[PDB]
């Protein structure tokens, strides 16, 4: 089970990832603070750190709580794993559209053809399928690239935003196109119920299709379109269900030889309209209008493997996550979790794929077969520690890691008293592991993938069952290292694996763009600091 | 939150 370079490791490391254990100073409904956790009370003192596990720090949209899949992905990868909204928002901030290869291709086609380009997508700040800022940036870039004509097909939201917020986004859009860029024309408004169907209800898609290719709908212009929407509002027709509104007449329709960019980043609700325009699914619409010839369609992301469309943001890769890299260094490793989080210490920790690397030994501890986990809040934490202690007493693997599920899965039941017991059981397990690590020459690091159990009561005293935005601990028993935050940002989950490799005396692969957040210090200086 | 329950902004858990 060993690997050839095990004897080159400077420090063996045991990494405990507690699931759903965050750092909150508010004791109300705080199952971690109120639980008896004498082990974590000591580990989380002196030289320890509090690192970010939510929102932009882990590649999630700003303000969004962490989660087990993203958390284990970021911990295992040693880099920020960007979700699409964050990656595209950064490209907007950094003016990266104007040099985007697929966008430049689309703009070249229009300039070498009939000069006509279309943008189509959900216009709101919801951030779930699209962002209005993305569309504004595309307009700016397409102007800078000198496309003669740009037409916008505005899909109404009211689902990821309030049902009457479309008027505002419409007002913002009109002012933007007229005053800010003085370029581009709004051509269609239609609700996402029609344009963004994902249930193969092609009679819905046809309403959007015929609006874009044939102006089927209510005619309007820049001066009156907002009042039309207000009229629909008064008739109980909200953004999601806006029947089409047609501007610019025939000039703004999708015509023969035109170019189309769909700017939604999420695939499920673009597969249909994009394939109707760019492939053969216009047939399903059974329209009395002919399909325009020689169209070419581009997407913000890849909507389906088998679609031919170029994408502005193709899928990213994650080479040399920690588990891959340890194997490449010929260092063996051990991953352990109970059933409910076994995928997270394998599939997600290892980069989001079913791959076990060379030298990677795994251990699955069965979760208890109970109706809900508040009935056995300790879950199988004891058996996870048992397996880890076996590995520490053997000393075979220089890197071992486990997950402890109780705080998150009991936290999800909303039962505060059960969560307190889940945290007490986790603390006991961590203490038994800690004793073994100190006996057998392992440095112990404890972290979490995101918070949960520290906030068990909602503001009305009811159950709180969700993940949180609180920081998570990062501990280290090795006295020869001091935690140091990155120079330009808060520490985050992406920094755990670079830190482990630095402690292990192993190289850090170029692909891990996280930073190590420890510095070596002399033992005498460390001891004098504490006193 | 608003991303319920997309993989992996907000998976079922
Ligand atoms: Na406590
Ligand atoms: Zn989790
Ligand atoms: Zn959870």
């Amino acid at each position: 089970m060993a690997m050839a370079n095990n004897s080159s490791v400077a420090n063996k490391v045991c990494l405990i990832v507690i699931d759903g254990w965050g750092v909150s100073e508010d004791p109300y409904g705080n199952a971690i603070l109120n639980a008896q956790t004498p082990v974590m009370d000591k580990l989380c003192s002196g030289n320890w750190a509090q690192i970010e596990a939510h929102g932009l720090h882990v590649g999630l949209p700003e303000g969004l709580m962490g989660n087990s899949e993203v958390g284990h992905l970021n911990i295992g990868a040693g880099r920020v794993i960007y979700q699409d909204i964050v990656r595209i928002n950064l490209a907007v901030k950094n003016n990266k559209f104007v040099t985007n290869e697929s966008l430049v291709d689309a703009c070249d086609r229009a300039k070498n053809g009939n000069g006509r380009l279309h943008l189509a997508g959900l216009v709101s700040d919801g951030g779930v399928h699209s962002h209005i800022d993305h569309m504004f940036a595309l307009v700016k870039a397409i102007k800078e690239l000198g496309v003669p004509e740009l037409y916008l097909h505005f899909y109404g939201d009211g689902r990821d935003t309030s049902p009457n917020s479309g008027v505002g986004f419409l007002e913002q859009t009109l002012e933007f196109l007229e005053k800010t860029t003085g370029y581009g024309k709004l051509a269609t408004v239609v609700g996402r119920y029609y344009a963004m169907d994902r249930d193969n209800r092609w009679e819905r898609i046809n309403v959007a299709y015929e609006a874009m290719i044939g102006g089927v709908g209510e005619t309007s212009d820049e001066a009156g379109v907002v009042e039309v929407v207000r009229k629909r509002y008064a008739a109980d027709e909200t953004d999601e269900f806006l029947k089409p509104i047609i501007l610019q007449g025939e000039k703004g329709r999708v015509q023969n030889d035109d170019t189309i960019i769909f700017f939604d980043y999420r695939a499920d609700r673009m597969r249909e309209i994009s394939a109707a325009m760019g492939m053969d699914r216009y047939k399903d619409c059974n329209s009395k209008l002919a399909h325009p010839s020689n169209l070419q369609v581009y997407g913000m992301t890849q909507y389906k493997a088998e679609f031919p469309f170029k994408s502005l943001f193709p899928p990213a890769s994650n080479k040399n996550v920690l588990a891959e890299w340890l194997a490449e260094q010929k260092v063996s490793q051990f991953h352990c979790a109970e059933t409910e989080k076994y995928a997270h210490v394998t599939f997600f920790f290892n980069g989001g794929l079913e791959k076990q690397f060379e030298g990677e030994e795994r251990c699955l501890v069965p979760s208890p077969k109970v109706a809900t986990y508040d009935l056995q809040p300790e879950m199988s934490a004891a058996g996870v520690a048992d397996k880890m202690i076996e590995q520490l007493e053997a000393g075979t693997h220089p890197f071992i890691m486990c997950n402890f599920a109780p705080p998150d899965m009991v936290g999800h039941t909303g039962v505060y008293e059960a969560a307190v017991k889940a945290c007490e059981a986790t603390d006991i397990a961590i203490g038994r592991i800690y004793e073994a690590t100190q006996k057998h020459g392992y440095s112990l690091m404890v972290t979490a993938d995101h918070g949960n159990a520290e906030k068990m009561k909602a503001p009305d005293g009811g159950k709180h069952t969700a993940h949180t935005c609180y920081r998570v601990p990062l501990t280290l028993s090795h006295p020869g290292f001091k935690f140091v935050d990155p120079a330009d940002r808060h520490p985050a989950l992406c920094d755990v694996a670079p830190t482990v490799l630095a402690i292990m005396g192993l190289p850090q692969p170029a692909e891990m763009t996280g930073v190590s957040i420890v510095q070596k210090i002399k033992l005498a200086a460390a001891l004098e600091h504490h006193h | 939150x608003r991303y319920e329950y997309y993989k992996y902004e907000c998976p079922k858990c």
